Parts: structure tokens; C-alpha cells; sequence
């Protein structure tokens, strides 16, 4: 627990960057979180607004 | 393409019961159907058109039911008078089809 | 209408291009996907009544 | 009432429902299919998966 620190530094940084790149598959709310899915889905009229 | 089969081959009852006749379909036929009945040396003549329709001049006797793939056929009275065959059509697809007409199904009606 | 018929379409390859002369003046409004890119999709289970 | 307008008259109505998963397909659309190529950057489209 010396050196607990630097481990904290490197540890935060390596977490927010998992969890930046985790949130990627989120839906928010969309019928689908692929937006290739989206455009081979539906008609661009609602595919804007998704 | 289409196949039926139409049972019971004979029935029995006397004159105070009621004669039912089952067609059943290999597929679904919708109401498409007819049901005919031919007496000894005599052309058949049609009895229920579309499965639920009465013909013309015929009693308020005979009843069709069912729908799509199992249909019936039911006398509510017998008078010794419908002691013949019937037959049920498929009219519905005949493409290739090797007989519109189901089986036979004789009724006796011992009085 | 009351009886409708169903349908299992499966193992086979479906196209669209063939379905103007067979039902002429017909009405493809309809909803969940984009009819114009039909072509390039696939279907687990398609079912015709 | 072939007399009356369209609205006495019959319409035939089919009705299609798909499923719409790229996995196990089984009905797939007219489009022809390609030999596929390795190590090289191409834009794909596997059973409806672009």
C-alpha cells in the first residue's frame, strides 16, 4: 500500500476509459444501439430523428 | 395437391336421431365447400354451398359447420328420406387434384 | 376473411422485383421496416395470409 | 356493388410478418452473393449485417 497513488492515478484513468468505451453500447432509447441496424431498419424520415 | 377423406363410411339411427358426417381437409380450405347428396339411380343434388348455405328447396334440417379444415355435417331429424350418399368438395383448388369429391358415406335409417 | 389462410415461407430466396404484374394495383404501405431495401435484407420466419 | 365505388368492391389483402434477425436466416433477399477477400479493408454484408 505504498505506492497506492500512482495506482490510484493510473487506475482512474484506465476505469473512465473503460466506462467511455463501455457506454457505447447504450441504447438511449432506440429500437437498436447498431446504427447500421437503425438505416437497414427504417425509412430516413424517422431514422433522423433516432 | 388437395386430399380429403370423408368419414364415417355408413351410419345407423333411428328415425328420432340426429346423422352427422365429418369432412376433414389435409389443408386449410376456408369456408370453400359443398356438401351433395345422390340418391339410388339419381344424379347427386347439392344440399349446403359455402358450408353454411341452405339450397334451394331443400328442408331446414340439414346442418354444416365448422370452418378451415374440419367441417360436419348434421341432420336434426331423420324421416327414412335421406337414406342415400353424400359427398363433400373441395371447390377450392383443383390444379392437380385427383378427385374435387371426398369419399362415400351411405346413411341407413332403419324405421 | 373470418378463415384467413396461413402461410410458412422458408428456405427459399425472396424477391420483391416480380411483385408488380401478379397483383396490379397494389398498396405495399406498411410499417416496421423501409420497403426500399427490401432487396438486401434476410428473414428467420416469414409467414402469407 | 361493382356499381358503387372501390369501397363496395373486394380487395385481396396478404399480409407478410417477418422476424428480421441476421443469424439465423433462412429467407433472404434477390441480391447475388460475392467470394469473399482477406486482409484487405472491404465494406461486407453478411446475412443483412453490413
Amino acid at each position: 500500500s505504498a505506492l497506492g497513488k500512482l495506482q490510484d492515478v493510473v487506475n482512474h484513468n484506465a476505469q473512465a476509459l473503460n466506462t467511455l468505451v463501455k457506454q457505447l453500447s447504450s441504447k438511449f432509447g432506440a429500437i437498436s444501439s447498431v446504427l447500421n441496424d437503425i438505416f437497414s431498419r427504417l425509412d430516413p424520415p424517422e431514422a433522423e430523428v433516432q | 395437391d388437395i386430399v380429403m377423406t370423408q368419414t364415417p363410411a355408413s351410419v345407423s339411427e333411428p328415425v328420432g336421431g340426429t346423422v352427422t358426417i365429418k369432412c376433414q381437409a389435409s389443408e386449410s380450405i376456408s369456408n370453400w365447400l359443398a356438401w351433395y347428396q345422390q340418391k339410388p339411380g339419381q344424379p347427386p343434388k347439392l344440399l349446403i354451398y359455402a358450408a353454411f348455405t341452405l339450397a334451394s328447396g331443400v328442408p331446414s334440417r340439414f346442418k354444416g359447420s365448422g370452418s378451415g379444415t374440419q367441417f360436419t355435417l348434421t341432420i336434426n331429424g331423420v324421416e327414412c328420406a335421406d337414406a342415400a350418399t353424400y359427398y363433400c368438395q373441395q371447390t377450392y383448388s383443383s390444379r392437380d387434384v385427383d378427385n374435387v369429391f371426398g369419399g362415400g358415406t351411405e346413411v341407413v335409417v332403419k324405421g | 376473411v373470418y378463415a384467413w389462410n396461413r402461410k410458412r415461407i422458408s428456405n427459399c430466396v425472396a424477391d420483391y422485383s416480380v411483385l408488380y404484374n401478379l397483383a396490379p394495383f397494389f398498396t405495399f404501405k406498411c410499417y416496421g421496416v423501409s420497403p426500399t431495401k427490401l432487396n438486401d435484407l434476410c428473414f428467420t420466419n416469414v409467414y402469407a395470409d | 356493388r361493382p356499381t358503387y365505388g372501390v369501397g363496395h368492391q373486394p380487395y385481396r389483402v396478404v399480409v407478410l410478418s417477418f422476424e428480421l434477425l441476421h443469424a439465423p436466416a433462412t429467407v433472404c433477399g434477390p441480391k447475388k452473393s460475392t467470394n469473399l477477400v482477406k486482409n484487405k479493408c472491404v465494406n461486407f454484408n453478411f446475412n443483412g449485417l453490413k
